[PDB]
């Protein structure tokens, strides 16, 4: 491993060259223990606590899990003040 | 050698864990690792010493032993890569290491008194280590490779360090500024890089050092490749070095902590590029022509470094741009082919203006309990007015600092730049007296930063000037019980009740009824004047005051490691004249050694202003507007890309999706005329 | 936030069940109550022997590093030939007397400056004053100070200072006994202290005292 | 956000790159960006560990066995190699742990966040589908508003 | 051939009249497509130097369940040291050429046998010819320094 190395400009150099790779199998064990990991934080941090998607901010107001629920409640609840105003003024208001 | 070179790779990954577990634990579980608060300080601090004591081994062994290890692995071997991520200790490796070791450890000291009141604490910990970790594996670098990798992690440090206090807009400019211009130099780092491997097939430091001894002799190759490779190879030590195409992100680096002012600058970060271009020496000095670039850009930035800080007055901008002016210095060295006196005064400035970073951000958190918080206040150079009679380490520390870039020869660092005139005047005799120039107008602005921190009275608790302070210092008048039973609404005053008649005159009286109510007193009364820091602000001021009185006398180390009177008396006569022309104009009257016949004589030759008038107002609007080009690349640079990016998009969403979107019209309306027909 | 307050009556003890003595109330570090003999009745010998403790303790923690630090190190390979208790033995410059009295001198110098702080605490102040600032007036064996305190961790900072003192005490009472054990196993096994631990993990049963 | 009203347009759209933050003349400095904010004595111990199953309990729905067979899953893979080479035992357990996982998962409570939101109107207690297996309770039509109270 | 992009067959670099092929065929470790650059006759005898060396110093990549990347690194180092070779007995002194030329053929077959046995998993072989090539390798390196 140990080469010496003759360069007229500066300095001896005393490179070692430590040729190696993570063995083909040890690449399908990473990648086992990753589809792992992946499996057991998919089922345990589903199983959490989710403390924005539970309260009464989001499925509270909205909150179907789209990202259209915003657009369709303020475009959905004028309509709901609009019907309501219409049945306040069938009564005379 | 025989065991101790194979365990060179820890000294990137040694700083790691730490960012590592703060990155796993902020992220995570943030009131635990906030709860263990003040550990990871000491947990880095300690890794950090391990890393400089093997790099003190290492020293000790580039000393004694010459030979040099590249301690290489395997990183990719599936086709022509076969790369590597080895670890080169050459004599610059060293003094690479503890330049960044020793720097890191009192950065780290004093960021632990730094930060201890800022709810962002273990996240700047966390950069802190990870960048350390990035720059010791930037000098320990074996090929272009992993030099550009840690390059490139470096400039994501500078992003993340000088965004760290990222809720202020400000520093959100200055970190993108400060990312994207290091981009820009990553660029040419790139294509410096790829033009390196067309050229040779190499991506290696061994390789290169002997094929560019016969390389340029070949007929392939040609002379304009090889140049415009070289400089854009050095496009990347223009954007980490803050030479003056590149240079506009180091004076807003500021908005960040006062700590990565010292670490950016005066330390690491800009001397990633110093330590680029003196690695890549044995193939600078050999493409012909770049060698005269560097010098170019490097006494073109001298006289942009030196002309900025004369009228700063925040302090951090005006040691940014000192820090700026001594690397175009350390530049003009590099394109001396200085391989020697470069590194020696890259060493003897990021041990001095580190010093004078800390003595910095000592005076502004002594100037936070007088203004409260605001960096128009408490870092505003111009009402800091003086402090030895309260401060005196910090005095003693900044004085040390400013006398090591000053140039004294027994009690501060001089031999630096005496070498770099030395090696200057005997070059070229464009690039030489006009680099004296500037190191005259060096010790000018620097003992101006002096006298406008330490010497004079306070100009913030001055009584001409602050009228709460006059409200406060005086609980009672006078009289005693005469005049008032005190008088609150002092009313309009003009004849000041001397029942004093008019002449020929416009307005005496009229409908104007406006009463000075003045403030009140004996309320917030005491106004704590600035004591001094704690311990550990001033422990990493007295250990670098320990190194650049230390490294400022250094048969001698220069060659086994890697005029005598008239040049040295010339040098220290500009320079104390440079001291002298500040000393007039800033020392004041009654603490000034000069004699008053003189003092009083200085006034009465320049009571004129009109001549003076110009030559203010031409250095402070150059040294405010940044010499303009501040305001060119934000007017024809971003804001080009931004009008580009606005014509892009109107070319995409009008008339490439316009077409897309028209075959779907057009279909529309051959549908309804059709169905209509 | 800097008081130094003691431990309370109900802390845990050295010998469970047991009544600790009237005479370590728990102002002290490391307070558990160990007093077979009473050594410390008297208390203005018992706060010498604090002292001694302190002082005996980060003595016997710096000594410890230094003989299994640069142990682990010469098994990496960096230093030769390293015996710690062959250490003094080997050669040096100035022959190893001259060592000693300039040893003696500067040491004493420095010892001498702790006696003074002992015997009347105000007479060898350091940390020097600065305007409008009011160093704290410290303890005896903690003494805060610029060279001493430089991260300002005796104050309380990361964590309380009573804590921070038994962290200290305890530390270095297993470095004391950590000490110990190098002087007796390397005189009854005439070896290394991590050599001897490598060799009882390899046999923990028959690798033991009673082999020698 | 809401909206109950129409919202105020932005008569002065800032700028189309620069942000929506103030500027430096209206920010305090220090109280804003908590750069001199931490002023000690104030924080609470719970060093690391009392920090660590403080957060750990503040979000989990797991029961004792369920949790306990999560928290030696990975250690059963990480004992996978380094303790044996068993090949496909390793696949067809965490096949298993995930089978069995979906089942605890058909969990007792149900947790009205589970549901549309056109369930939420009021007393959405009342409604027990926890307990009441084949419900039938044609409330999902969702096009006129029923009233479920029985 | 329009400057830019010449275009079709894409070629590989030929040999120029030497008997640093197989001869029943030209060799089995060519690999395709890699940049060789034109440095110069001093710039090639110390490049087989460098990838001679890196050859010797692929000991610690041998191994079970490895042999494929020992196949890879082997195919490319030793396609570097084909188009080095090449450049040097293509400018050779005509006294050294010979005896150059017919190392080359003694360390080639080496290769390719040694690949062949990195190429069909078998570690003996592998082992057993990569001895062998060690020393042919520290012969190269000292004849090249
Ligand atoms: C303070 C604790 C201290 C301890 C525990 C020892 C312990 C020892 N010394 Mg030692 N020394 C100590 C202080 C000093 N020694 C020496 C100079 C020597 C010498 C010259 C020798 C020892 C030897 C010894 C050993 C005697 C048996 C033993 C390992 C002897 C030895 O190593 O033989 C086994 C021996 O020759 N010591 C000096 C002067 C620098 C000291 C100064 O404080
Ligand atoms: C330099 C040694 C030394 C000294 C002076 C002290 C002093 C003190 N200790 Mg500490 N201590 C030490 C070492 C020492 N300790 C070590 C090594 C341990 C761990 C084994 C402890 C564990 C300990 C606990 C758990 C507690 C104390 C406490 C105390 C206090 C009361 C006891 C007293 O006055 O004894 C004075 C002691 C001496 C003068 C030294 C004894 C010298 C004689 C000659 C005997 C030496 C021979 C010895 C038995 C050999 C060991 C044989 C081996 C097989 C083990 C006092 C401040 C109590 C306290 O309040 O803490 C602050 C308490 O609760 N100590
Ligand atoms: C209790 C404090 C203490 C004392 C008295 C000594 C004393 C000594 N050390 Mg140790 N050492 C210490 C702490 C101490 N060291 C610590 C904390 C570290 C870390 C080291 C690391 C260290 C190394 C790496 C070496 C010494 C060596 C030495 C010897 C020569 C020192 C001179 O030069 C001497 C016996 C040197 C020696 O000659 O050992 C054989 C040596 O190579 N020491
Ligand atoms: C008769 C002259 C005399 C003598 C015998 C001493 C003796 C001593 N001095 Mg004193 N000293 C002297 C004159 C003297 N001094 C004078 C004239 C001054 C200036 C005011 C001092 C100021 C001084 C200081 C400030 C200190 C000593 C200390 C010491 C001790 C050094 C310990 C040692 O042996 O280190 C070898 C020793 C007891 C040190 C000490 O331990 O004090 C207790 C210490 O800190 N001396
Ligand atoms: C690991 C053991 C240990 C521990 C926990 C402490 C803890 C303490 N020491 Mg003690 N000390 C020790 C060893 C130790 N010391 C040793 C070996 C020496 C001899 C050099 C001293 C000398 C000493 C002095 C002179 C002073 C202290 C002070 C302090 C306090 C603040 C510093 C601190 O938190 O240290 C944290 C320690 C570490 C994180 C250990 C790692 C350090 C590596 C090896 C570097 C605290 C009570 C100061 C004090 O109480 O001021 C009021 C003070 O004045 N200590
Ligand atoms: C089991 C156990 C537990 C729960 C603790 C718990 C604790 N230890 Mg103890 N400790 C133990 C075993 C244990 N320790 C053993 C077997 C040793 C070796 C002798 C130590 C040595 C030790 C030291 C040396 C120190 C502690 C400290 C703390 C904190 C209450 C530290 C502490 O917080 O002191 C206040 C401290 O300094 N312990
Ligand atoms: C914590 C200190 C410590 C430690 C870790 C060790 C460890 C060891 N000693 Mg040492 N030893 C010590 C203190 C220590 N000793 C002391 C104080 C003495 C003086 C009495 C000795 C005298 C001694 C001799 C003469 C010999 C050893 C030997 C050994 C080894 C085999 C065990 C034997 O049992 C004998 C152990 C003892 C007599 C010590 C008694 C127990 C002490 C007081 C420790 C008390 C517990 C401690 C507080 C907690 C444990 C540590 C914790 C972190 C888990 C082992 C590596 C043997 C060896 O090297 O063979 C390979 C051997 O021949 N030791
Ligand atoms: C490496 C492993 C990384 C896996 C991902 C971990 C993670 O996302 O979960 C974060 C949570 C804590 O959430 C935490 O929950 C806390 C909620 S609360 O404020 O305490 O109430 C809060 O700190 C924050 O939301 C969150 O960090 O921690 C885990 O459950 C990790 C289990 C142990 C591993
Ligand atoms: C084929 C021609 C496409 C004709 C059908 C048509 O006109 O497009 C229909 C579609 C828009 O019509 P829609 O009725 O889908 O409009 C969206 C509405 O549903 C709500 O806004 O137009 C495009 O998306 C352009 C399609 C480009 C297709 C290429
Ligand atoms: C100070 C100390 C050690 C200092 C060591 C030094 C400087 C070492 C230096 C070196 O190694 C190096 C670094 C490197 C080598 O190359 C050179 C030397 C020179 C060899 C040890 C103390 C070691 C101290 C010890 C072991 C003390 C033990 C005391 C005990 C057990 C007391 C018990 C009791 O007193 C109580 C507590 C209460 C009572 O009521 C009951 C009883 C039971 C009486």
């Amino acid at each position: 491993a140990v080469m010496v190395q003759q360069i007229e400009g500066m300095r001896d150099i005393i490179t070692e060259k430590h040729v190696w790779h993570l063995s083909d199998k040890a690449i399908k064990n990473v990648y086992m223990f990753y589809i792992m990991f992946t499996c057991w934080g998919c089922l345990y941090f589903g199983s959490a606590k989710d403390p924005f998607y539970d309260s009464e901010e989001y499925r509270g107001d909205g909150g179907d899990g789209t990202g259209y629920w915003v657009y369709e409640t303020v475009c959905i609840s004028p309509f709901l003040i609009l019907l309501g105003k219409k049945e306040k003024n069938l009564e005379m208001h | 050698m025989e065991h101790t070179y194979q365990y060179s790779w820890i000294i990137p990954f040694i700083p790691l864990p730490v960012p590592i577990l703060l990155g796993v634990g902020l992220l995570l579980f943030p009131t635990a690792t906030k709860n263990l608060r003040r550990m990871w300080t000491f947990l880095s601090i300690f890794l950090l010493s391990i890393v400089m004591i093997f790099s003190i081994y290492l020293s000790i062994q580039q000393i004694f032993l010459s030979c040099i290890h590249q301690n290489v692995w395997s990183w990719t071997i599936n086709n022509e890569f076969s790369f590597e991520f080895g670890y080169f200790i050459d004599p610059l490796t060293s003094i690479m290491s503890i330049l960044i070791t020793t720097v890191g450890i009192l950065v780290l000291i004093y960021s632990d008194n730094y930060m201890s009141h800022d709810q962002g604490y273990l996240r700047f910990f966390a950069y802190m280590g990870f960048f350390n970790t990035s720059m010791l594996g930037l000098v320990t670098s074996s090929n272009l490779i992993q030099v550009y990798f840690f390059w490139e992690l470096v400039g994501m440090c500078s992003y993340l360090l000088i965004g760290f206090w990222f809720t202020r807009p400000i520093a959100a400019n200055a970190c993108q500024k400060a990312f994207v211009t290091n981009r820009v130099g990553d660029f040419g780092l790139l294509l410096g890089i790829l033009g390196l491997y067309w050229i040779t097939g190499s991506f290696e430091f061994q390789d290169l050092f002997e094929i560019f001894n016969n390389l340029i002799l070949n007929n392939r190759v040609n002379l304009l490749f090889l140049t415009l490779c070289a400089f854009l190879l050095f496009v990347g030590p223009i954007a980490k070095s803050a030479q003056f195409p590149l240079h506009v992100w180091l004076p807003d680096a500021m908005e960040g902590p006062t700590p990565i002012s010292a670490l950016i600058h005066a330390a690491t970060m800009v001397a990633a590029g110093i330590f680029l271009v003196a690695r890549l020496l044995p193939l600078f000095i050999v493409i012909p022509s770049i060698m005269y670039i560097i010098s170019l850009i490097g006494i073109i930035t001298v006289l942009l470094g030196a002309t900025l800080a004369l009228a700063q007055k925040d302090i951090k901008r005006g040691l940014a741009y000192s820090t700026m002016s001594q690397l175009g210095y350390m530049m003009l060295a590099l394109g001396m082919g200085s391989y020697r006196s470069a590194l020696f005064h890259l060493i003897t400035h990021a041990y001095s203006k580190a010093l004078l970073f800390l003595g910095s951000g000592s005076i502004i958190h002594s100037m936070e309990a007088i203004v409260g918080y605001s960096p128009d206040k408490s870092q505003n150079m111009i009402l800091m007015g003086g402090l030895t009679k309260h401060v005196p380490i910090t005095k003693t520390a900044f004085l040390i600092g400013t006398l090591s870039l000053c140039g004294i020869p027994p009690l501060a660092c001089f031999w630096s730049k005496d070498e770099i005139l030395n090696d200057s005047l005997l070059f070229s005799p464009i690039f030489a007296i006009i680099a004296c120039s500037t190191a005259g107008l060096t010790a000018f602005y620097m003992f101006r930063i002096y006298l406008l921190t330490f010497e004079g009275h306070l100009n913030t608790y001055f009584l001409n000037y602050s009228g709460k302070k006059s409200g406060s210092f005086y609980s009672l008048s006078l009289w005693g019980k005469e005049e008032e039973k005190k008088l609150t609404m002092n009313n309009t005053k003009r004849a000041s009740f001397f029942c004093n008649k008019t002449y020929k005159i416009s307005n005496n009286v009229r409908n104007q009824i406006f009463i000075t109510v003045e403030n009140f007193g004996l309320n917030t009364r005491t106004f704590y004047y600035p004591h001094e820091s704690d311990n550990t602000i001033l422990f990493p001021m007295l250990i670098l005051v320990l190194f650049t009185l230390f490294i400022g006398a250094i048969n001698q180390e220069g060659i086994d490691f890697d005029e005598f009177l008239r040049n040295a008396t010339f040098s220290v006569s500009i320079a104390f004249f440079g001291i002298f022309i500040a000393y007039c104009l800033y020392k004041p009257f009654y603490s000034s050694l000069l004699n008053l016949t003189l003092l009083n004589s200085f006034q009465k030759w320049n009571s004129k202003r009109i001549h003076w008038e110009k030559l203010i107002n031409f250095v402070y609007n150059w040294s405010y507007n940044r010499g303009y080009i501040d305001s060119f690349f934000k007017t024809s640079l971003i804001e080009s890309i931004r009008r580009l990016a606005k014509q892009t998009t109107f070319f995409d969403k009008r008339i490439i999706d316009g077409i897309t979107n028209g075959v779907g019209i057009t279909s529309f309306f051959v549908g309804e005329v059709t169905k209509y027909i | 936030s800097s008081v130094c307050e003691p431990l309370p009556p109900d802390r845990p003890l050295w010998f469970p069940g047991s009544s600790p003595p009237e005479w370590l109330d728990g102002s002290l570090p490391g307070d558990f109550g160990f007093d077979p003999l009473g050594l410390g009745s008297d208390p203005d010998t018992l706060k010498w022997f604090a002292q001694a403790e302190l002082i005996h303790s980060r003595w016997a923690m710096l000594a410890v590093t230094g003989i299994i630090i640069p142990e682990c190190l010469e098994r990496l390979g960096f230093i030769e030939n390293f015996s710690w208790y062959d250490a003094g033995s080997r050669e040096y410059f100035a022959d190893s007397t001259t060592l000693f009295v300039a040893q003696m001198v500067l040491m004493g110098w420095a010892e001498g400056r702790r006696w003074a702080d002992l015997i009347k605490p105000g007479s060898v102040d350091i940390e020097p004053k600065y305007p409008h600032k009011v160093n704290p007036k410290p303890d005896v064996g903690y003494p805060g100070g610029l060279w001493f305190d430089f991260m300002m961790w005796g104050r309380g900072s990361p964590e309380p200072v009573m804590v921070l003192r038994t962290k200290e005490i305890k530390n270095g009472r297993l470095a004391m006994l950590a000490f110990l054990g190098f002087c007796f196993q390397a005189t009854y096994t005439s070896q290394d202290p991590i050599e001897n631990l490598m060799a009882h993990l390899a046999d923990p049963g028959h690798c033991n005292v009673f082999s020698a | 956000g809401l909206s109950q009203i129409e919202p105020d347009i932005n008569e002065d759209p800032i700028g189309q790159f620069e942000t929506n933050s103030i500027e430096m003349e209206d920010f305090k400095y220090g109280y804003y960006d908590g750069a001199h904010t931490y002023y000690e004595g104030e924080v609470q111990k719970g060093t690391f560990w009392g920090a660590i199953a403080d957060d750990i309990a503040a979000v989990d729905q797991t029961n004792g066995f369920q949790g306990l067979i999560s928290c030696m899953f990975l250690p059963a893979i990480a004992l996978g190699m380094y303790f044996d080479a068993p090949g496909e035992y390793l696949f067809i357990g965490a096949a298993l742990f995930t089978v069995v996982f979906c089942i605890i998962e058909m969990d007792k409570p149900d947790q009205p966040h589970n549901f549309e939101p056109q369930i939420y109107k009021l007393e959405r207690g009342a409604r027990d589908k926890l307990i009441n297996d084949y419900n039938t309770m044609s409330i999902w039509d969702f096009n006129d508003k029923y009233g479920d109270v029985w | 051939d329009n400057g830019f992009w010449i275009d079709g067959p894409l070629p590989i670099p030929p040999i120029y009249n030497n008997i640093v092929n197989e001869k029943t065929g030209t060799r089995t470790f060519i690999k395709k497509g890699v940049y060789v650059a034109d440095i110069g006759t001093k710039g090639r005898m110390y490049r087989v130097k460098k990838n001679a060396f890196d050859l010797l110093a692929m000991e610690d990549l041998i191994g079970p369940d490895t042999l494929n990347y020992v196949k890879k690194y082997l195919r490319l180092k030793s396609t570097f040291l084909f188009y080095d070779f090449d450049n040097l007995i293509s400018a050779a002194a005509s006294e050294d050429k010979q005896p150059l030329t017919d190392l080359a053929n003694r360390l080639f077959d080496n290769f390719e046998k040694l690949e062949d046995a990195a190429k069909t998993k078998n570690l003996a072989e592998t082992e057993s010819c990569y001895k062998d090539t060690k020393f042919l390798l520290q012969e190269v390196m000292t004849r090249m320094a």
